[PDB]
């Protein structure tokens, strides 16, 4: 509800800016807008991934040769409010993904 | 860290990096990675026509 | 881009191969090592007292102390003809390294120490965790161990902790001391007549007699230097609940537990037991069971005969 | 909308598609009110929504040709095509330009 | 106070009562509790109680949750006469799973969390879509009928409602299950609207009085006719049913003889203030031997729902147009609006259904608020703005305090 | 346990058959307002007032 807010809010304060620093037309700005629309349909699944704050992350190797047999990361603790008791989860990089998506 | 801040890159990472993002992209709307056929870039090169096209009648009229 | 592609596909049906053998793994290792809380409703069912000594049961001895990490049991084999470091192109070299980094272990399984292993293994932390354990340790063998293969021995100054031992029939003769003077009377002019501790294995469990023979130490008296200097001896295991330096002076016999209560220890061979490292690193998320769980299990246990 | 699987973001795609049609459709029948107008704007607002509810009931028990699969796809770019010349043109661009 | 007795539910659905100690620690019985409930089974002739792998026996309140196992029962609000449930939980632990490559991970989460579109529910948007396009087309040729009450209206309209009509008839002999049922129900809904307004157009001249009578009058039989052969969504058209005979009373006097609407209105007040009183009876008498009790209990509730709905509906619209800020007496209308409130607002929290009670709670606020509003736009000023806004806000902000403080 | 018994003690000792699961279900399905609710209506109310 509030992503819904903000672009509409944005789009309409460019219009009406336009309309206050200069007369123009009303069918220009309509139009205009128009435009805007078709080529943020082709953005909205890449521009969503962004403000989700999914990372590519891309490098050659380090500037290194593979080590096939590092030591994995440590899994992580969780608790629950009566679950008191603590189990682990596991990878910290891995939970990330399932919220992130 | 390897990968943060703002290093030197390459062409082969530049593609590299492309090819990433249209199959994550694809992932959130079709919820599959199989990728048979690769529609998000027709849809893509749809639009660049559009825009040439009208380039192309617009400079037209100044030629005039 | 085409030859990208069908290398990222070929590579995930490499990942459920994985997935698949993990999963065959994960229920083998529950039914022989169910957690402390589900062995109360488990009493009256066949698989109470079913390990046997007799060297195909390689089960024998072992007892679960938590969860953690493990290998698993696919065995990878390395890619011919690499190119090198300035050759790799750089989407599917990333995706080769980390693919190996991750599938190569296999998370939350069950963890376990080997009686078989080592003459005594000291426990290091708040006294709360390292009775914690010791309980889920007494339940777990009673559990699966009947008393004609295993009988177990207290010598501690703080009774009010080991009352609930009554039940349980491990803890009876053909037995609780309060010190080793007391203890040095009537238990150890038996033990004390022959040997030195032997580590043994799956194979060799054949020949050992049948009760092994499990000493809680809870008492800190200096008096018990006599045995371990010696080295022990066989067919016995000491725990230390104190934390004495007669006990503590040996990495390969320490369980340091951290505030969090996660254990380290130095990594053991999943297969052989052997030590592989001597530089302690983590080792399992503790399981514990309360005075009033354990007295509940061992009411439950004690209704039971041969 | 065909190309988004998740259940509420393919009806609201569908769904804007449709509402442009009704909307249209109410303001070219009350400014300019008239017989014929009220006539042919009624039929439009329920045989098109009825078109739907009969191809979407229809077309998951069917087959298809690839040959008509192809050219549906097709008829998605021929419609993006004509947008960006067809708003300028509504804008007067080539028209005022040609006329400085 | 040293025991309690309770009702144990055991396996399958066997009660027994039993007397409870009141301040042993709850894990302490479970135990013998579960031997005791078998022994019984067991004289009793029926199959006892059993473990599956792994898991343990828990005592759990009549919706399952557990109760803490070292807490005393009288430390828990477990009294005399109430009842408990032994039950077998099973064992959650397994392995975790992870996926590192960033693409394939947010494909399979992605696809286990969430529901994916399919047939079924295309046909029930397009059926839905159908509805809200015929009311757009009757609604413009409705809209033509004030100015030119001529025969295109009826004619136009009469071949439309034939059409959705016919295609709903097809669909309710054919329907086999509640999905196919929906689709028709939705079909059938929207074939009373355009055959109301095809009825009232057909009466020529200046529409009005006349017009009006026939409308309603169809609305009303049409939807109590629907009901009877179609015995489901009772309550949209129980509501419609009230709304129609009602107005068709009304519409049938000012077209003879009436000399105020205020006595029209008045009337209707009156009407469903005895209409209010007799609701619970309206639907008592309008609503393998077990099956007979459980289907009266919904029926009958589901026409209590429709009536204090369709009630609201008049009095609402009645009041607002009652309460005129510049004829006579300004003030009569206004106290009478509070008494009517009052009662709305004592009384609707004496029933037992919450949307029941919630609605005819809602229907009061609404009164006022709509009152207050009217009183601000007719007579108009900038202290009446400035002192309905008061009025207005701290209405339904005090009601919400009374119940948060 | 150890009681003491009164010579007014009598004990029902009757047993009902009904499936636990239409009865966890039906409580669940149908029951009367709780307080919890109540917040958010009038939340609701006061929201549309402003």
């Amino acid at each position: 509800i509030y992503t819904t807010i903000v672009i509409i809010g944005a789009l309409t304060m460019l219009a009406a800016l336009a309309r206050m620093v200069a007369a123009t037309s009303a069918v220009t700005l309509l139009s205009s807008l128009l435009l805007i629309c078709v080529v943020a349909y082709h953005a909205a699944p890449a521009l969503s991934r962004r403000l989700a704050g999914i990372r590519l992350p891309v490098f050659p190797s380090a500037t290194s040769r593979w080590v096939f047999e590092a030591r994995p990361d440590l899994p992580t603790t969780v608790v629950v409010s009566g679950g008191s008791a603590p189990v682990l989860e596991g990878p910290s990089s891995v939970r990330d993904v399932l919220l992130q998506a | 860290g390897s990968g943060y801040g703002l290093g030197l890159s390459t062409r082969t990472q530049v593609t590299g990096y492309q090819f990433l993002a249209r199959r994550t992209a694809m992932a959130l709307t079709r919820w599959r990675v199989r990728m048979e056929i690769e529609p998000g870039r027709r849809q893509t090169l749809a639009v660049v026509a559009s825009v040439s096209a009208a380039l192309v009648i617009c400079l037209g009229a100044l030629l005039w | 881009d085409a030859m990208r592609a069908q290398f990222m596909l070929m590579l995930d049906m490499l990942r459920e191969t994985a997935q698949e053998s993990a999963d065959s793994m994960d229920a083998n290792y529950r039914w022989f090592h169910p957690a402390p809380n589900t062995l109360a409703a488990a009493v009256g069912s066949p698989r109470m007292w079913e390990r046997k000594p007799d060297g195909k049961d390689l089960n024998f001895g072992v007892v679960r102390v938590g969860v953690g990490m493990t290998r698993p049991e696919v065995t990878w084999g390395e890619p011919q003809n690499m190119p090198t470091d300035i050759e790799l192109e750089p989407v599917t070299g990333k995706a080769l390294q980390e693919f190996g980094r991750y599938q190569s272990v296999v998370y939350n399984l069950p963890k376990m120490v080997s009686l078989l292993v080592e003459p005594w293994y000291a426990l290091v932390g708040e006294r709360e965790q390292v009775l914690g354990l010791m309980r889920a340790i007494i339940c777990q063998l009673a559990f699966s161990h009947g008393p004609d293969h295993v009988q177990m021995i207290v010598v501690s100054s703080d009774l009010d902790q080991w009352d609930w031992v009554k039940w349980l029939p491990h803890f009876g003769d053909s037995m609780v001391y309060t010190s080793v003077r007391e203890f040095a009377a009537e238990q150890a002019e038996l033990f004390a007549g022959r040997g030195s501790f032997t580590p043994r294995h799956a194979s060799s469990s054949a020949q050992t007699p049948t009760p092994h023979t499990v000493i809680i130490a809870d008492v800190d008296d200096p008096q018990w230097e006599y045995v371990i200097s010696a080295e022990g001896v066989d067919g016995v295991t000491f725990f230390d609940l104190t934390g004495s330096s007669m006990w503590t002076d040996i990495p390969e016999r320490k369980l340091q537990f951290d505030k969090t209560g996660v254990i380290e220890a130095l990594p053991r061979d999943r297969d052989t037991w052997m030590v592989i490292d001597d530089k302690a690193w983590f080792f399992a998320l503790t399981d514990q069971v309360s005075i009033a769980e354990a007295e509940e299990f061992a009411q439950k246990l004690a209704q039971w005969r041969l | 909308g065909r190309s988004y699987v998740d259940r509420w973001q393919s009806i609201t795609l569908a769904g804007t598609a449709v509402i442009i049609a009704a909307a249209v459709c109410v303001r070219y029948a009350l400014e300019l009110s008239s017989p014929l107008a009220v006539s042919i704007v009624a039929a439009i607002l329920v045989l098109l929504p009825a078109a739907g509810m009969a191809a979407a009931a229809h077309v998951p028990h069917t087959i298809y040709s690839p040959l008509f699969r192809k050219f549906v796809e097709w008829i998605e770019y021929l419609c993006l095509m004509p947008i960006f010349p067809l708003a300028l043109w509504l804008m007067n661009v080539y028209a005022a330009i040609r006329y400085r | 106070p040293q025991a309690v007795v309770v009702g144990v539910m055991a396996g399958e659905g066997v009660q027994i009562g039993v007397l409870l100690d009141a301040n042993a620690p709850v894990s302490v019985m479970t135990d013998p509790l579960l031997k005791v409930v078998n022994s019984r089974l067991r004289e009793l002739g029926e199959a006892p109680l059993e473990a599956t792998g792994r898991g343990r026996w828990a005592l759990c309140l009549v919706d399952g949750a557990p109760l803490r196992a070292t807490q005393s029962l009288t430390e828990q609000d477990v009294y005399d006469g109430d009842r408990l449930w032994i039950r077998f939980i099973a064992d959650t632990e397994r392995r975790s799973q992870v996926i590192e490559h960033i693409s394939t991970a947010v494909a399979s989460d992605l696809s286990k969390r969430f529901a994916r579109i399919d047939p079924i529910v295309a046909v029930q948007v397009g059926a839905s879509m159908v509805a809200t396009g015929v009311v757009l087309a009757t609604g413009v040729l409705g809209w033509w009928r004030w100015h030119h009450n001529t025969w295109l209206t009826t004619i136009y309209t009469a071949v439309i409602g034939v059409l959705v009509l016919a295609v709903a008839m097809l669909l309710l002999m054919r329907a086999k299950t509640d999905a196919d049922r929906r689709v028709a129900d939705i079909m059938l809904m929207s074939a009373i609207m355009p055959v109301t307004v095809a009825a009232a157009a057909a009466p020529p001249g200046p529409v009005g009085s006349p017009q009006a009578v026939l409308g309603f009058g169809v609305l009303t039989v049409a939807a109590a006719l629907a009901l009877r052969f179609t015995g489901r969504r009772l309550g949209i058209y129980t509501t419609i049913v009230i709304i129609g005979a009602l107005t068709m009373l009304a519409a049938l006097a000012r077209m003879v003889a009436a000399t105020s609407a205020v006595t029209l209105l008045s009337s209707l007040l009156l009407i469903c203030v005895v209409a209010y009183h007799a609701a619970p009876a309206l639907s008592r008498r309008l609503a393998s031997s077990v099956r007979d009790v459980l289907l009266q209990a919904e029926r009958a509730r589901s026409f209590l729902s429709g009536l204090l709905t369709g009630l609201g509906v008049m009095v609402v619209v009645c009041m607002t147009s009652l309460c005129d800020p510049h004829t006579g007496q300004r003030w009569l209308p206004l106290i009478l609006a509070g008494f009517t409130s009052g009662f709305l607002l004592l009384r609707g929290r004496s029933y037992v259904d919450r949307w029941q009670s919630i609605t005819l709670a809602g229907t009061a606020v609404i009164i006022a608020a709509a009152v207050c509003v009217r009183y601000a736009l007719e007579l108009s000023s900038p202290l009446a703005v400035s002192i309905v806004a008061a009025i207005l806000v701290l209405l339904p902000a005090a009601g919400m305090a009374a119940a948060a403080h």
